[PDB]
């Protein structure tokens, strides 16, 4: 038995209570988690086909005390709907928290809230980046693996009302058709290379004409006339992406073709940033809301 | 080509928790040693423990020892 609404009370009751204190749940209790939202995620499409409205978050890196703080601006669940773009661990400091209690709502409201694939959520870059060493103080690497078989299964892309392309990084050299999303079976982890690898680690660059090398060590940047173009082939309006700290929280590029969305404030303590989520309702207006107080991307190779 | 979405043209701003929000970077804290044993525990795990479902098994990321 998952006692699915006393996790989430225990997580939420911390809203009240200094910042930075922990949620003292089981190891049953977050191996439920993650093998009942993995179930969920499977059962799912991979490229998720959602209709507004839907407020959409980016980056949130463990900072739980920011994730309470947008869920009581934005709503919490299920006043809201919501999709998030990834990077729920890693680079912060309570993301045992943080993944609890996104997967407690995935679970509870599985037709409401939804999270994609970020470059952190998986083995290789969370192994490193902090997610590990939280799960080996707070539990054992046991936790850890299984989180990591959570993870494999999580959707990559979504689709908002047949026009806003969702995804954690962007678009890639390799995608010509949304079949060959489709076609990713999982449990899968992210390659070093190909379609589901840029999907979740390219960024846009407004100097490169066509695609460009990614200072990263991994992956594709791409321009203005990728998105365009991309855009016109699949009769979209928008790509909306995240994986870039934004000092606004949001940012446009490509004639606001493109949307980079970053919901962690104050990222890691280090830079004046703050975070934003996009509420778009039925009709199809965006808009913003905004949660205000290089060395940050994170990177491929640093084992090598 | 006919566009279906649009923008609003304000935005709602909120204080953000005032807070420390700084925390470890254990990846700054690895000697050759370190990283050369964190690539053999994680091709152990991908090659014994991961489950991958047959068809992604070609995107699996194996590290060079
Ligand atoms: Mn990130
Ligand atoms: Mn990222």
């Amino acid at each position: 038995s998952l006692n699915l609404d006393s996790i989430i009370g225990r997580l939420l009751e911390v809203q009240g209570s200094r910042p930075g204190k922990n949620v003292q749940l089981t190891e049953n209790e977050i191996r439920g988690l993650c093998l009942k939202s993995r179930e969920i995620f499977l059962s799912q499409p991979i490229l998720l086909e959602l209709e507004a409205p839907l407020k959409i978050c980016g980056d949130i890196h463990g900072q739980y005390y920011d994730l309470l703080r947008l869920f009581e601006y934005g709503g919490f669940p299920p006043e809201s709907n919501y999709l998030f773009l990834g990077d729920y661990v890693d680079r912060g400091k309570q993301s045992l928290e943080t993944i609890c209690l996104l997967l407690a709502y995935k679970i509870k409201y599985p037709e409401n809230f939804f999270l994609l694939r970020g470059n952190h959520e998986c083995a290789s870059i969370n192994r490193i980046y902090g997610f590990y060493d939280e799960c080996k103080r707070r539990y054992n690497i046991k936790l850890w693996k299984t989180f990591t078989d959570c993870f494999n299964c999580l959707p990559i892309a979504a689709i908002v009302d047949e026009k806003i392309f969702c995804c954690h990084g962007g678009l890639s050299p390799d995608l010509q058709s949304m079949e060959q999303i489709r076609r990713i079976m999982r449990p899968t982890d992210v390659p070093d290379q190909g379609l589901l690898c840029d999907l979740l680690w390219s960024d846009p660059d407004k100097d490169v004409q066509g695609w460009g090398e990614n200072d990263r060590g991994v992956s594709f940047t791409f321009g203005a006339e990728v998105v365009a173009k991309f855009l016109h082939k699949h009769d979209l309006d928008l790509i909306c992406r995240a994986h870039q700290v934004v000092e606004d929280g949001y940012e446009f590029f490509a004639k606001r073709q493109l949307v980079t969305l970053f919901s962690a404030p104050n990222y890691c303590g280090e830079f004046d940033n703050a975070g934003a989520m996009m509420s778009v309702d039925e009709t199809l207006m965006c808009s913003f809301q905004i949660l205000k107080p290089a060395q940050s991307a994170s990177r491929e190779n640093l084992l090598e | 080509r006919k566009i279906l979405i649009r923008f609003s043209d304000y935005v709602e701003v909120a204080d953000a928790q005032d807070y420390d929000r700084r925390a470890d970077k254990p990846w700054t804290r690895l000697t050759a040693a370190d990283k050369a044993a964190i690539r053999k525990e994680l091709n152990e795990f991908k090659s014994t423990e991961m489950e991958v479902h047959e068809l992604s098994r070609h995107l699996t990321r194996f590290h060079r020892p």
